[PDB]
Protein backbone atom coordinates (compact mmCIF):
# COMPACT_ATOMS: atom_id res chain seq x y z
CA UNK A 1 0.00 0.00 0.00
CA UNK A 2 2.61 2.58 -1.11
CA UNK A 3 2.02 6.27 -0.36
CA UNK A 4 1.09 8.22 -3.53
CA UNK A 5 4.14 10.49 -3.54
CA UNK A 6 4.32 10.21 -7.32
CA UNK A 7 0.95 11.93 -7.66
CA UNK A 8 2.42 14.80 -5.63
CA UNK A 9 5.92 15.19 -7.08
CA UNK A 10 5.03 14.27 -10.67
CA UNK A 11 1.65 16.02 -10.99
CA UNK A 12 1.28 17.65 -14.40
CA UNK A 13 0.29 21.00 -12.96
CA UNK A 14 1.08 22.62 -9.61
CA UNK A 15 -0.94 25.17 -7.61
CA UNK A 16 -0.17 28.89 -7.37
CA UNK A 17 1.47 29.61 -4.03
CA UNK A 18 -1.32 31.96 -2.85
CA UNK A 19 -3.78 29.04 -3.35
CA UNK A 20 -1.32 26.36 -2.33
CA UNK A 21 -2.51 22.79 -2.52
CA UNK A 22 -2.60 20.39 0.46
CA UNK A 23 -2.78 16.63 0.08
CA UNK A 24 -3.39 14.47 3.12
CA UNK A 25 -1.30 11.30 3.12
CA UNK A 26 -2.67 8.57 5.35
CA UNK A 27 -2.79 4.80 5.88
CA UNK A 28 0.07 3.80 3.58
CA UNK A 29 3.71 2.80 3.39
CA UNK A 30 5.97 5.80 2.77
CA UNK A 31 9.25 5.30 0.91
CA UNK A 32 11.03 8.61 1.33
CA UNK A 33 14.32 7.19 0.06
CA UNK A 34 13.08 7.45 -3.56
CA UNK A 35 13.01 11.22 -2.95
CA UNK A 36 16.20 11.75 -0.96
CA UNK A 37 18.35 9.18 -2.82
CA UNK A 38 18.31 11.10 -6.08
CA UNK A 39 20.03 13.97 -7.80
CA UNK A 40 16.69 15.67 -8.51
CA UNK A 41 16.27 18.28 -5.75
CA UNK A 42 18.35 21.40 -5.35
CA UNK A 43 16.59 21.98 -2.05
CA UNK A 44 15.98 19.12 0.34
CA UNK A 45 15.92 20.59 3.85
CA UNK A 46 14.58 18.70 6.85
CA UNK A 47 13.62 20.25 10.18
CA UNK A 48 13.60 18.12 13.33
CA UNK A 49 14.53 14.88 11.53
CA UNK A 50 17.45 13.48 9.55
CA UNK A 51 16.96 13.04 5.77
CA UNK A 52 18.86 9.71 5.84
CA UNK A 53 16.46 8.18 8.41
CA UNK A 54 13.01 9.20 7.15
CA UNK A 55 12.04 5.57 6.41
CA UNK A 56 12.44 4.78 10.13
CA UNK A 57 9.71 7.25 11.17
CA UNK A 58 6.00 6.71 11.94
CA UNK A 59 3.34 9.42 11.86
CA UNK A 60 -0.41 9.72 12.27
CA UNK A 61 -0.64 11.80 9.05
CA UNK A 62 1.70 13.47 6.58
CA UNK A 63 0.58 16.60 4.72
CA UNK A 64 2.07 17.42 1.32
CA UNK A 65 1.69 21.09 0.37
CA UNK A 66 2.77 22.03 -3.12
CA UNK A 67 3.07 25.14 -5.29
CA UNK A 68 5.38 27.07 -7.61
CA UNK A 69 7.52 30.13 -6.66
CA UNK A 70 10.66 31.79 -8.04
CA UNK A 71 14.07 30.29 -7.34
CA UNK A 72 15.12 33.34 -5.26
CA UNK A 73 12.09 32.75 -3.00
CA UNK A 74 12.72 29.11 -2.07
CA UNK A 75 14.74 30.31 0.96
CA UNK A 76 11.51 31.87 2.32
CA UNK A 77 9.95 28.40 2.67
CA UNK A 78 11.65 27.86 6.03
CA UNK A 79 10.88 28.57 9.70
CA UNK A 80 11.55 32.15 10.72
CA UNK A 81 11.69 33.76 7.25
CA UNK A 82 10.21 37.02 5.96
CA UNK A 83 9.39 38.35 2.49
CA UNK A 84 6.40 38.46 0.16
CA UNK A 85 6.04 34.67 0.11
CA UNK A 86 6.52 33.87 3.81
CA UNK A 87 4.54 36.97 4.83
CA UNK A 88 1.59 36.91 2.41
CA UNK A 89 1.35 33.45 0.75
CA UNK A 90 2.72 30.44 2.68
CA UNK A 91 4.08 30.64 6.23
CA UNK A 92 5.89 27.81 8.06
CA UNK A 93 5.68 27.72 11.91
CA UNK A 94 8.72 28.19 14.16
CA UNK A 95 8.24 24.60 15.44
CA UNK A 96 7.92 23.04 11.96
CA UNK A 97 8.68 19.32 11.72
CA UNK A 98 9.03 18.11 8.17
CA UNK A 99 10.94 18.55 4.90
CA UNK A 100 11.02 21.30 2.23
CA UNK A 101 11.89 19.93 -1.22
CA UNK A 102 12.30 22.06 -4.34
CA UNK A 103 13.57 21.83 -7.92
CA UNK A 104 13.87 24.07 -10.97
CA UNK A 105 10.85 23.66 -13.26
CA UNK A 106 11.80 26.02 -16.13
CA UNK A 107 11.25 23.11 -18.55
CA UNK A 108 7.58 22.70 -17.52
CA UNK A 109 6.35 25.98 -16.12
CA UNK A 110 7.83 28.77 -18.30
CA UNK A 111 6.43 29.83 -21.64
CA UNK A 112 7.54 32.09 -24.46
CA UNK A 113 5.59 35.27 -23.93
CA UNK A 114 5.20 34.46 -20.21
CA UNK A 115 3.28 31.77 -18.27
CA UNK A 116 0.70 33.87 -16.42
CA UNK A 117 -1.10 31.06 -14.66
CA UNK A 118 1.11 31.02 -11.52
CA UNK A 119 0.18 33.85 -9.09
CA UNK A 120 1.31 35.18 -5.73
CA UNK A 121 -0.23 37.67 -3.31
CA UNK A 122 1.75 40.89 -3.50
CA UNK A 123 -0.23 43.06 -1.03
CA UNK A 124 -1.86 42.18 2.30
CA UNK A 125 -2.84 44.10 5.44
CA UNK A 126 -1.06 41.73 7.85
CA UNK A 127 1.15 38.65 7.77
CA UNK A 128 -0.34 35.16 7.47
CA UNK A 129 -0.32 32.85 10.44
CA UNK A 130 1.45 29.51 9.93
CA UNK A 131 -0.35 27.32 7.37
CA UNK A 132 -2.99 29.98 6.76
CA UNK A 133 -4.31 30.21 3.15
CA UNK A 134 -5.80 33.47 1.80
CA UNK A 135 -7.56 33.31 -1.55
CA UNK A 136 -9.51 36.59 -1.29
CA UNK A 137 -9.28 39.28 -3.99
CA UNK A 138 -10.36 42.49 -2.28
CA UNK A 139 -8.79 45.67 -3.68
CA UNK A 140 -5.89 46.54 -1.40
CA UNK A 141 -6.07 50.07 0.03
CA UNK A 142 -2.44 51.13 0.06
CA UNK A 143 -3.15 54.73 1.08
CA UNK A 144 -5.54 56.69 3.27
CA UNK A 145 -8.24 57.01 0.61
CA UNK A 146 -10.91 54.28 0.33
CA UNK A 147 -10.95 52.41 -2.95
CA UNK A 148 -14.74 51.95 -3.15
CA UNK A 149 -14.49 49.13 -5.66
CA UNK A 150 -12.27 50.98 -8.16
CA UNK A 151 -8.64 50.06 -8.94
CA UNK A 152 -6.14 52.88 -9.30
CA UNK A 153 -2.99 54.32 -7.80
CA UNK A 154 -2.86 53.14 -4.15
CA UNK A 155 -5.88 50.80 -4.84
CA UNK A 156 -4.45 47.50 -6.06
CA UNK A 157 -5.67 44.15 -7.29
CA UNK A 158 -3.80 42.01 -4.70
CA UNK A 159 -2.54 39.04 -6.78
CA UNK A 160 0.29 39.14 -9.33
CA UNK A 161 1.31 36.75 -12.09
CA UNK A 162 4.96 35.73 -12.16
CA UNK A 163 4.85 35.52 -15.97
CA UNK A 164 7.70 32.97 -16.14
CA UNK A 165 9.72 33.06 -19.41
CA UNK A 166 12.34 30.42 -20.27
CA UNK A 167 14.97 33.16 -20.76
CA UNK A 168 14.55 34.48 -17.19
CA UNK A 169 17.61 34.34 -14.97
CA UNK A 170 17.74 31.29 -12.74
CA UNK A 171 16.71 33.32 -9.66
CA UNK A 172 13.55 34.29 -11.54
CA UNK A 173 12.78 30.83 -12.95
CA UNK A 174 9.89 28.72 -11.57
CA UNK A 175 10.65 26.14 -8.88
CA UNK A 176 8.23 23.43 -7.83
CA UNK A 177 8.09 23.06 -4.06
CA UNK A 178 6.70 20.27 -1.93
CA UNK A 179 6.49 20.70 1.85
CA UNK A 180 5.97 17.47 3.83
CA UNK A 181 4.54 18.20 7.28
CA UNK A 182 4.92 15.32 9.74
CA UNK A 183 1.97 15.33 12.12
CA UNK A 184 3.09 14.55 15.68
CA UNK A 185 -0.13 13.43 17.33
CA UNK A 186 -0.25 10.93 20.19
CA UNK A 187 -2.46 8.44 18.34
CA UNK A 188 -1.92 5.32 16.23
CA UNK A 189 0.53 5.90 13.41
CA UNK A 190 -0.86 5.35 9.91
CA UNK A 191 2.16 6.44 7.81
CA UNK A 192 5.32 4.39 8.40
CA UNK A 193 8.36 3.53 6.31
CA UNK A 194 8.79 0.12 4.69
CA UNK A 195 11.22 -1.46 7.15
CA UNK B 1 16.80 43.20 -21.81
CA UNK B 2 13.72 45.46 -21.87
CA UNK B 3 14.69 49.06 -22.48
CA UNK B 4 12.43 52.12 -22.14
CA UNK B 5 13.34 55.51 -23.67
CA UNK B 6 11.38 58.65 -22.79
CA UNK B 7 11.40 61.63 -25.17
CA UNK B 8 9.28 64.74 -25.69
CA UNK B 9 10.01 66.66 -22.49
CA UNK B 10 11.12 70.29 -22.34
CA UNK B 11 9.94 73.75 -21.31
CA UNK B 12 6.42 75.03 -21.68
CA UNK B 13 4.41 78.00 -20.45
CA UNK B 14 1.54 77.58 -17.99
CA UNK B 15 -1.53 76.41 -19.90
CA UNK B 16 0.57 74.83 -22.68
CA UNK B 17 0.76 71.20 -23.84
CA UNK B 18 3.41 68.53 -24.32
CA UNK B 19 3.36 64.98 -25.69
CA UNK B 20 5.79 62.54 -24.11
CA UNK B 21 6.79 59.26 -25.76
CA UNK B 22 8.00 56.03 -24.17
CA UNK B 23 9.62 53.81 -26.80
CA UNK B 24 9.90 50.22 -25.56
CA UNK B 25 12.32 47.71 -27.03
CA UNK B 26 13.14 44.15 -26.15
CA UNK B 27 9.65 43.46 -24.72
CA UNK B 28 9.04 39.74 -24.75
CA UNK B 29 6.06 39.49 -22.36
CA UNK B 30 2.62 39.09 -23.93
CA UNK B 31 0.78 41.10 -21.24
CA UNK B 32 2.08 44.06 -19.34
CA UNK B 33 1.20 47.41 -17.89
CA UNK B 34 3.03 50.59 -18.81
CA UNK B 35 2.88 53.53 -16.42
CA UNK B 36 3.98 57.14 -16.39
CA UNK B 37 5.37 58.40 -13.08
CA UNK B 38 6.83 61.75 -12.11
CA UNK B 39 9.15 63.08 -9.46
CA UNK B 40 8.96 66.77 -8.67
CA UNK B 41 12.10 68.28 -7.13
CA UNK B 42 12.61 67.29 -3.52
CA UNK B 43 9.51 65.02 -3.43
CA UNK B 44 8.90 61.27 -3.74
CA UNK B 45 8.08 59.66 -7.10
CA UNK B 46 4.34 59.26 -7.78
CA UNK B 47 2.17 57.60 -10.38
CA UNK B 48 0.54 59.68 -13.09
CA UNK B 49 -1.06 57.22 -15.46
CA UNK B 50 -1.36 53.48 -16.21
CA UNK B 51 -2.33 51.56 -19.38
CA UNK B 52 -2.87 47.83 -19.94
CA UNK B 53 -1.38 46.18 -23.00
CA UNK B 54 -4.23 43.88 -24.01
CA UNK B 55 -7.16 46.29 -24.14
CA UNK B 56 -5.73 49.75 -23.50
CA UNK B 57 -7.60 50.19 -20.19
CA UNK B 58 -6.34 53.23 -18.28
CA UNK B 59 -6.29 54.93 -14.92
CA UNK B 60 -4.92 58.26 -13.68
CA UNK B 61 -3.78 59.88 -10.48
CA UNK B 62 -6.23 62.39 -8.97
CA UNK B 63 -3.72 65.18 -9.71
CA UNK B 64 -4.25 64.71 -13.44
CA UNK B 65 -8.01 65.42 -13.50
CA UNK B 66 -8.81 64.89 -17.16
CA UNK B 67 -5.92 66.91 -18.61
CA UNK B 68 -3.54 63.98 -19.45
CA UNK B 69 -4.19 61.07 -21.84
CA UNK B 70 -2.08 57.90 -22.00
CA UNK B 71 -2.35 55.82 -25.16
CA UNK B 72 -0.44 53.06 -26.97
CA UNK B 73 0.76 52.66 -30.55
CA UNK B 74 1.15 48.85 -30.82
CA UNK B 75 2.77 49.07 -34.27
CA UNK B 76 5.52 51.32 -32.89
CA UNK B 77 5.74 49.72 -29.40
CA UNK B 78 5.38 53.23 -28.07
CA UNK B 79 3.20 54.69 -25.31
CA UNK B 80 2.26 58.40 -25.32
CA UNK B 81 1.31 60.80 -22.54
CA UNK B 82 -0.55 63.85 -23.92
CA UNK B 83 -0.33 66.60 -21.25
CA UNK B 84 -2.68 69.55 -21.55
CA UNK B 85 -3.37 72.57 -19.33
CA UNK B 86 0.08 72.19 -17.76
CA UNK B 87 0.74 74.01 -14.47
CA UNK B 88 3.83 74.81 -12.38
CA UNK B 89 2.90 71.95 -10.00
CA UNK B 90 3.57 69.65 -13.00
CA UNK B 91 7.30 70.42 -13.16
CA UNK B 92 9.08 67.11 -12.65
CA UNK B 93 11.16 64.39 -14.20
CA UNK B 94 8.72 62.01 -15.89
CA UNK B 95 9.58 58.31 -16.10
CA UNK B 96 7.90 55.52 -17.96
CA UNK B 97 7.86 52.04 -16.50
CA UNK B 98 6.79 48.56 -17.53
CA UNK B 99 5.66 45.66 -15.40
CA UNK B 100 4.27 42.17 -15.95
CA UNK B 101 0.47 41.86 -16.14
CA UNK B 102 -1.74 39.37 -14.31
CA UNK B 103 -4.20 36.69 -15.40
CA UNK B 104 -6.81 35.67 -12.86
CA UNK B 105 -10.11 33.77 -13.26
CA UNK B 106 -10.45 34.40 -17.04
CA UNK B 107 -9.48 38.10 -17.16
CA UNK B 108 -6.30 40.22 -17.19
CA UNK B 109 -5.39 42.77 -14.47
CA UNK B 110 -2.93 45.64 -14.80
CA UNK B 111 -1.34 47.49 -11.89
CA UNK B 112 1.17 50.35 -11.88
CA UNK B 113 2.35 50.49 -8.24
CA UNK B 114 5.49 52.16 -6.89
CA UNK B 115 7.48 48.98 -7.68
CA UNK B 116 7.73 48.34 -11.43
CA UNK B 117 9.87 45.71 -13.18
CA UNK B 118 11.56 48.15 -15.63
CA UNK B 119 12.19 51.91 -15.68
CA UNK B 120 13.25 54.47 -18.24
CA UNK B 121 15.86 57.11 -17.37
CA UNK B 122 13.24 59.89 -17.40
CA UNK B 123 12.68 63.18 -19.19
CA UNK B 124 12.45 66.65 -17.66
CA UNK B 125 9.27 68.73 -17.94
CA UNK B 126 9.46 72.39 -16.79
CA UNK B 127 6.37 74.60 -16.65
CA UNK B 128 7.33 78.25 -16.17
CA UNK B 129 6.40 81.80 -17.19
CA UNK C 1 27.22 29.88 10.05
CA UNK C 2 30.19 30.52 7.77
CA UNK C 3 32.45 29.04 5.10
CA UNK C 4 36.18 29.86 5.16
CA UNK C 5 38.52 29.07 2.25
CA UNK C 6 42.29 28.74 2.48
CA UNK C 7 45.22 27.74 0.27
CA UNK C 8 45.77 30.43 -2.39
CA UNK C 9 50.91 32.72 -6.27
CA UNK C 10 52.19 29.67 -8.12
CA UNK C 11 53.47 29.13 -11.65
CA UNK C 12 52.69 26.58 -14.44
CA UNK C 13 52.78 22.88 -13.73
CA UNK C 14 52.58 23.34 -9.99
CA UNK C 15 49.93 22.08 -7.62
CA UNK C 16 47.80 23.95 -5.11
CA UNK C 17 45.30 22.77 -2.54
CA UNK C 18 42.26 24.78 -1.45
CA UNK C 19 40.20 24.04 1.62
CA UNK C 20 36.70 25.13 2.58
CA UNK C 21 36.04 24.78 6.31
CA UNK C 22 32.67 25.57 7.81
CA UNK C 23 31.61 26.93 11.18
CA UNK C 24 28.19 27.08 12.78
CA UNK C 25 26.80 24.01 11.06
CA UNK C 26 27.62 20.50 9.94
CA UNK C 27 28.48 19.94 6.32
CA UNK C 28 27.54 16.28 6.06
CA UNK C 29 24.13 17.01 4.51
CA UNK C 30 25.39 19.74 2.17
CA UNK C 31 26.71 19.61 -1.34
CA UNK C 32 29.80 21.77 -1.77
CA UNK C 33 30.70 23.37 -5.05
CA UNK C 34 33.70 25.39 -6.11
CA UNK C 35 33.18 28.27 -8.50
CA UNK C 36 35.79 30.61 -9.88
CA UNK C 37 35.79 34.01 -11.51
CA UNK C 38 38.58 35.57 -13.49
CA UNK C 39 38.63 39.31 -14.24
CA UNK C 40 36.52 40.19 -17.26
CA UNK C 41 34.95 36.69 -17.46
CA UNK C 42 31.78 35.10 -16.17
CA UNK C 43 31.68 33.22 -12.92
CA UNK C 44 32.10 29.54 -13.78
CA UNK C 45 31.58 26.26 -11.96
CA UNK C 46 34.72 24.27 -11.17
CA UNK C 47 33.80 21.14 -9.25
CA UNK C 48 31.23 19.81 -6.82
CA UNK C 49 30.98 17.09 -4.19
CA UNK C 50 27.51 15.87 -3.22
CA UNK C 51 26.40 14.89 0.26
CA UNK C 52 26.85 11.28 -0.85
CA UNK C 53 30.53 11.94 -1.58
CA UNK C 54 30.20 11.73 -5.36
CA UNK C 55 32.47 13.97 -7.43
CA UNK C 56 31.47 16.03 -10.46
CA UNK C 57 33.66 18.25 -12.60
CA UNK C 58 32.10 21.12 -14.51
CA UNK C 59 34.86 22.89 -16.46
CA UNK C 60 36.22 20.89 -19.35
CA UNK C 61 39.68 22.29 -18.38
CA UNK C 62 39.92 20.79 -14.96
CA UNK C 63 38.52 17.38 -15.94
CA UNK C 64 43.66 17.66 -13.71
CA UNK C 65 41.54 18.50 -10.59
CA UNK C 66 40.22 16.37 -7.73
CA UNK C 67 37.69 17.12 -4.97
CA UNK C 68 37.25 15.46 -1.57
CA UNK C 69 35.53 16.02 1.76
CA UNK C 70 36.41 15.30 5.39
CA UNK C 71 33.10 15.29 7.23
CA UNK C 72 35.07 14.68 10.44
CA UNK C 73 36.97 17.95 10.04
CA UNK C 74 33.90 19.63 8.47
CA UNK C 75 36.03 20.63 5.48
CA UNK C 76 36.22 20.11 1.72
CA UNK C 77 39.40 20.11 -0.37
CA UNK C 78 40.00 20.92 -4.01
CA UNK C 79 43.30 19.62 -5.42
CA UNK C 80 44.55 21.55 -8.46
CA UNK C 81 47.37 20.02 -10.49
CA UNK C 82 49.12 21.04 -13.72
CA UNK C 83 48.26 24.69 -13.08
CA UNK C 84 48.02 27.00 -16.09
CA UNK C 85 47.70 30.81 -16.35
CA UNK C 86 44.08 30.39 -17.46
CA UNK C 87 43.42 28.99 -13.96
CA UNK C 88 44.06 32.41 -12.38
CA UNK C 89 40.85 33.46 -10.64
CA UNK C 90 39.10 34.06 -7.34
CA UNK C 91 37.90 30.70 -6.06
CA UNK C 92 34.71 30.32 -4.01
CA UNK C 93 33.25 27.40 -2.13
CA UNK C 94 29.48 27.27 -1.76
CA UNK C 95 27.14 24.97 0.17
CA UNK C 96 23.63 23.86 -0.57
CA UNK C 97 21.36 21.33 1.10
CA UNK C 98 19.92 19.29 -1.73
CA UNK C 99 19.04 15.65 -2.29
CA UNK C 100 21.67 12.99 -1.55
CA UNK C 101 23.24 12.89 -5.05
CA UNK C 102 22.54 16.53 -6.05
CA UNK C 103 25.48 18.62 -7.27
CA UNK C 104 24.44 21.67 -9.28
CA UNK C 105 26.68 23.54 -11.73
CA UNK C 106 24.69 26.81 -11.47
CA UNK C 107 25.97 29.11 -8.74
CA UNK C 108 22.55 30.79 -8.30
CA UNK C 109 21.20 27.66 -6.55
CA UNK C 110 23.67 27.66 -3.62
CA UNK C 111 22.67 29.16 -0.25
CA UNK C 112 25.98 29.59 1.56
CA UNK C 113 29.14 31.19 0.24
CA UNK C 114 32.71 31.48 1.42
CA UNK C 115 34.79 34.65 1.40
CA UNK C 116 36.75 33.76 -1.79
CA UNK C 117 40.53 33.21 -2.12
CA UNK C 118 42.67 34.39 -5.03
CA UNK C 119 44.76 31.88 -6.97
CA UNK C 120 47.26 33.47 -9.37
CA UNK C 121 49.29 31.58 -11.98
C1 LIG D 1 8.33 10.79 -10.55
O1 LIG D 1 9.20 10.70 -11.76
C2 LIG D 1 9.60 9.45 -12.34
C3 LIG D 1 8.51 9.03 -13.30
O2 LIG D 1 9.05 8.56 -14.53
C4 LIG D 1 9.94 8.41 -11.28
O3 LIG D 1 11.22 7.86 -11.58
C5 LIG D 1 12.28 8.68 -11.87
O4 LIG D 1 12.71 8.53 -13.26
C6 LIG D 1 13.38 7.32 -13.67
C7 LIG D 1 12.32 6.28 -13.93
O5 LIG D 1 12.71 5.01 -13.41
C8 LIG D 1 14.45 6.88 -12.67
O6 LIG D 1 15.61 7.69 -12.85
C9 LIG D 1 13.98 6.97 -11.22
O7 LIG D 1 12.96 6.01 -10.97
C10 LIG D 1 13.44 8.36 -10.93
N1 LIG D 1 14.50 9.35 -11.02
C11 LIG D 1 15.46 9.51 -10.08
C12 LIG D 1 16.47 10.59 -10.35
O8 LIG D 1 15.50 8.81 -9.07
C13 LIG D 1 10.00 9.05 -9.91
O9 LIG D 1 10.29 8.05 -8.94
C14 LIG D 1 8.65 9.66 -9.57
N2 LIG D 1 8.65 10.17 -8.21
C15 LIG D 1 7.98 9.61 -7.19
C16 LIG D 1 7.24 8.35 -7.51
O10 LIG D 1 8.00 10.09 -6.05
Amino acid sequence: NLCPFGEVFNATRFASVYAWNRKRISNCVADYSVLYNSASFSTFKCYGVSPTKLNDLCFTNVYADSFVIRGDEVRQIAPGQTGKIADYNYKLPDDFTGCVIAWNSNNLDSKVGGNYNYLYRLFRKSNLKPFERDISTEIYQAGSTPCNGVEGFNCYFPLQSYGFQPTNGVGYQPYRVVVLSFELLHAPATVCGPK
Amino acid sequence: QVQLVETGGGFVQPGGSLRLSCAASGVTLDYYAIGWFRQAPGKEREGVSCIGSSDGRTYYSDSVKGRFTISRDNAKNTVYLQMNSLKPEDTAVYYCALTVGTYYSGNYHYTCSDDMDYWGKGTQVTVSS
